[PDB]
């Protein structure tokens, strides 16, 4: 089992700088190592093969170069364009194939606080026996964020889940959804349900709360 | 130009059985090692199988040893990949990939594996108990709560569907600006669930009315919610 | 239209031309002499038809420059096989693989020598063939890439082998590439397969301290009007004096839609249907 490790496992860095990507076997493959990219929702890329060879069409800013154990991906100077997930790979060494877990090429800007803002149940879903409350984090950087859901400061665990977005194509920020999900019987049980936000553009942990 | 198109994904109970089919065009087929690639939601590429010009070479992963099965009709152009007692984990989706050529064209190198040329579009496989189902649609209302200045926040709760993916649009594609919709969450229950919110001018709340436009294809289920303010 | 060829028979016509039909056999394969092509042994044609169920059972192997050596094999028409006494002192010959089975035992391609260490050494091999005929030698000749150093020096003492193979013109050498590839019949070595063109007045120069897969002769090559053409359509006994991969097509008519690739007097494609 040759095994190959990519590191790290997020890279950020602002448009225009440079970025190194690098990427680690267990053993030595010689230069049988490729570098593909993959955007969200989207085909994988060949960019790098024999370690160091640019594959056809691909821009002279990707550089490739390395061998046995140790190998780097050098992006000379950041496009849109550029910022995706970067997989090591390698060929033909007793397996056929191997990828690398993959390193997330993300866009470095200056921190943003998060909006934050609470939706209670709507009366229609409150109808059929579930209550649904909705925290929502708008536009912020970093993507490191806490929230913590608090029903009557009773902290809430195993009955919450998030998701956040792609960086925003104009201002590269994050947007959390973060939905607490109770019984209407337990919902009716309390009073002050409440979101507390940590992030790194906030002073203190913000909450939004509610009553009823 | 040389095309890959895959065929076969769907939805299976577990255990259930599938078969992928990966259609090939524009090079010669049997001179090249043709192999699987998975991806799981929001994980990894993870190496399946590979099968060599001939078919006469087989490997796989460990994980999918004695269940998946690849083969490949060289008369046809068509590389296969039989999905046995299926798992959970084998949920993700699967593209097929082309071998390149070492020594450039011209070169002929059926039993090496070398740097991946062309894929597929991938097909989707998606392992569950759950059954196929249309969302629920609930308003986040715009209140106080979710206005800033002058500037209110509302959205839609996609709730309890199977499978992916559901779309959604606001008011008929025509507002575009400051949507936000969220990646869905699969639920303890197996079913998803997702939101869409907007920001719009808080003095708009009064006249102009927004509807979310809610789509899940795989069960033919169109819902349009207008979400009203409280 | 009307001035276009669009419908094939299906079957490809082996009057007037000629067809070999390669079977479970490639014209490579044919050439090199894998045990189970061996029927095609100095066999002829006017057109070599390759199928897609062909395969090889013989030592796991690429070769850097195919498409050139099928074009002019093909375009020769013959693969006879002349066999010419090279000395090779000091080595063992007529290796063999249980990949390569030929009957109940080991074997190996048939027109390929896999020459190996004799007691304790494996000496640098310098052997020249000159060509004093007046026809043209084509050599078959390859590097054995195994697959462990332990391998490398149970087979050639030396640890890093070596083919040099030379004309009067210039000078190849090949360094094997030692490692491990993903299995195939029980082996994870390669083979390589290079060949050499001798012209009138020319010489085969081979130099080598390891690893090298020697030729045991030369085919004799002509200028011929012959070819070849994948395809899984059935040979009849009709008639066509063009062919095309889908099959045989009347060839009155100006143009025809059915195959780029044709065989004989054709007309000429178009796209149009
Ligand atoms: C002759 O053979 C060629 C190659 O097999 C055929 O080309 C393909 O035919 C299939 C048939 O359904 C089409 O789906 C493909 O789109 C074709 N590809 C190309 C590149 O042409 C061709 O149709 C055959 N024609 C006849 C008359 O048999
Ligand atoms: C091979 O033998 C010939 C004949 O003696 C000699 O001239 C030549 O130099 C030898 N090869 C090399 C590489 O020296």
């Amino acid at each position: 089992e040759i095994v190959m490790t990519q590191s790290p496992d997020t890279l950020s860095v602002s448009p225009g700088e440079r970025a190194t990507l690098s990427c680690r076997a267990s053993e030595s493959i010689s230069s049988n190592l490729a570098w593909y990219q993959q955007k969200p929702g989207q085909v994988p890329r060949l960019l790098i093969y024999g370690a160091s060879t640019r594959a056809t069409g691909v821009p002279a800013r990707f550089t490739g170069s390395g061998s046995g154990t140790e190998f780097t991906l050098t992006i000379s100077s950041l496009q849109s364009e550029d910022f995706a997930v970067y997989y090591c790979q390698q060929y033909n060494n007793r397996l056929p194939y191997t990828f690398g877990q993959g390193t997330k090429l993300e866009i470095k800007r200056t921190v943003a606080a998060p909006s934050v803002f609470i939706f209670p149940p709507s009366d229609e879903q409150l109808k059929s026996g579930t209550a649904s409350v909705v925290c929502l984090l708008n536009n912020f950087y970093p993507r490191e964020a806490k929230v913590q859901w608090k029903v009557d400061n009773a902290l809430q665990s195993g009955n919450s889940q998030e998701s956040v977005t792609e960086q925003d194509s104009k201002d590269s920020t994050y947007s959390l959804s973060s939905t607490l999900t109770l019984s209407k019987a337990d919902y009716e049980k309390h009073k002050v349900y409440a979101c507390e936000v940590t992030h790194q553009g906030l002073s203190s942990p913000v909450t939004k709360s509610f009553n009823r | 130009e040389v095309q890959l198109l895959e065929s076969g994904g769907g939805l299976v109970q577990p255990g259930g059985s599938l078969r992928l089919s990966c259609a090939a065009s524009g090079f010669t087929f049997n001179h090249y090692a043709m192999t699987w690639v998975r991806q799981a939601p929001g994980k990894g590429l993870e190496w399946v199988a590979s099968s060599s010009g001939s078919g006469r070479s087989t490997y796989y992963t460990d994980s999918v040893k004695g269940r998946f099965s690849v083969s490949r009709d060289n008369s046809k152009n068509t590389l296969y990949l039989q999905m046995n007692s299926l798992r959970a984990e084998d949920t993700a989706v699967y593209y097929c990939a082309k071998s390149s050529n070492y020594y450039g064209s011209g070169s002929y190198s059926p039993d090496d594996y070398y740097h991946m040329d062309v894929w597929g579009q991938g097909t989707t496989v998606t392992v569950s108990g759950a059954s196929t189902k249309g969302p629920s649609v609930f308003p986040l209302a715009p209140s106080s709560k979710s206005t800033s200045g002058g500037t209110a926040a509302l959205g839609c709760l996609v709730k309890d569907y199977f499978p992916e993916p559901v779309t959604v649009s606001w008011n008929s594609g025509a507002l575009t600006s400051g949507v936000h919709t969220f990646p869905a969450v699969l639920q303890s229950s197996g079913l998803y669930s997702l939101s869409s919110v907007v920001t719009v001018p808080s003095s708009s709340l009064g006249t102009q009315t927004y509807i979310c436009n809610v789509n899940h294809k795989p069960s033919n289920t169109k819902v349009d919610k207008r979400v009203e303010p409280k | 239209t009307e001035l276009v060829q669009s419908s094939s028979t299906g079957k490809i016509c082996n009057n007037p031309h000629r067809i070999l039909d390669g079977i479970d056999c490639t014209l490579i394969d044919a050439l090199l002499g894998d045990p189970h092509c061996d029927v095609f042994q100095n066999e002829t044609w006017d057109l070599f038809v390759e199928r897609s169920k062909a395969f090889s059972n013989c030592y796991p192997y690429d070769v850097p420059d195919y498409a050139s050596l099928r074009s002019l094999v093909a375009s020769s028409g013959t693969l006879e096989f002349i066999t010419e006494g090279f000395t090779w002192t000091g080595v063992t010959q007529n290796g063999g693989s249980n990949a390569c089975k030929r009957g109940p035992g080991s074997g190996f391609f048939s027109r390929l020598n896999w020459l190996t260490k004799s007691g304790s050494t494996y000496p640098v091999l310098n052997v020249t063939m000159p060509n004093n005929d007046n026809f043209d030698k084509l050599y078959i000749w390859g590097i054995h890439h195994p697959s462990t150093d332990q391998e490398q020096t149970s087979l050639y003492v030396q640890a890093s082998g070596r083919v040099t193979v030379s004309t009067r013109r210039s000078q190849q050498t090949i360094i094997p590439n030692i490692g491990s590839r993903p299995w195939v019949r029980g082996l994870s070595s390669r083979i390589s397969i290079y060949w050499t063109i001798v012209k009138p007045g020319d010489v085969l120069v081979i130099n080598s301290n390891g690893n090298l897969i020697a030729p045991r002769g030369y085919f004799k090559m002509r200028t011929g009007k012959s070819s070849i053409m994948r395809s899984d359509a059935p040979i009849d006994t009709c008639i066509s004096e063009c062919i095309t991969p889908n099959g045989s097509i009347p060839n009155d008519k100006p143009f025809q839609n059915v195959n780029k690739i044709t065989y004989g007097a054709c007309p000429k494609y178009v796209k149009q249907n």
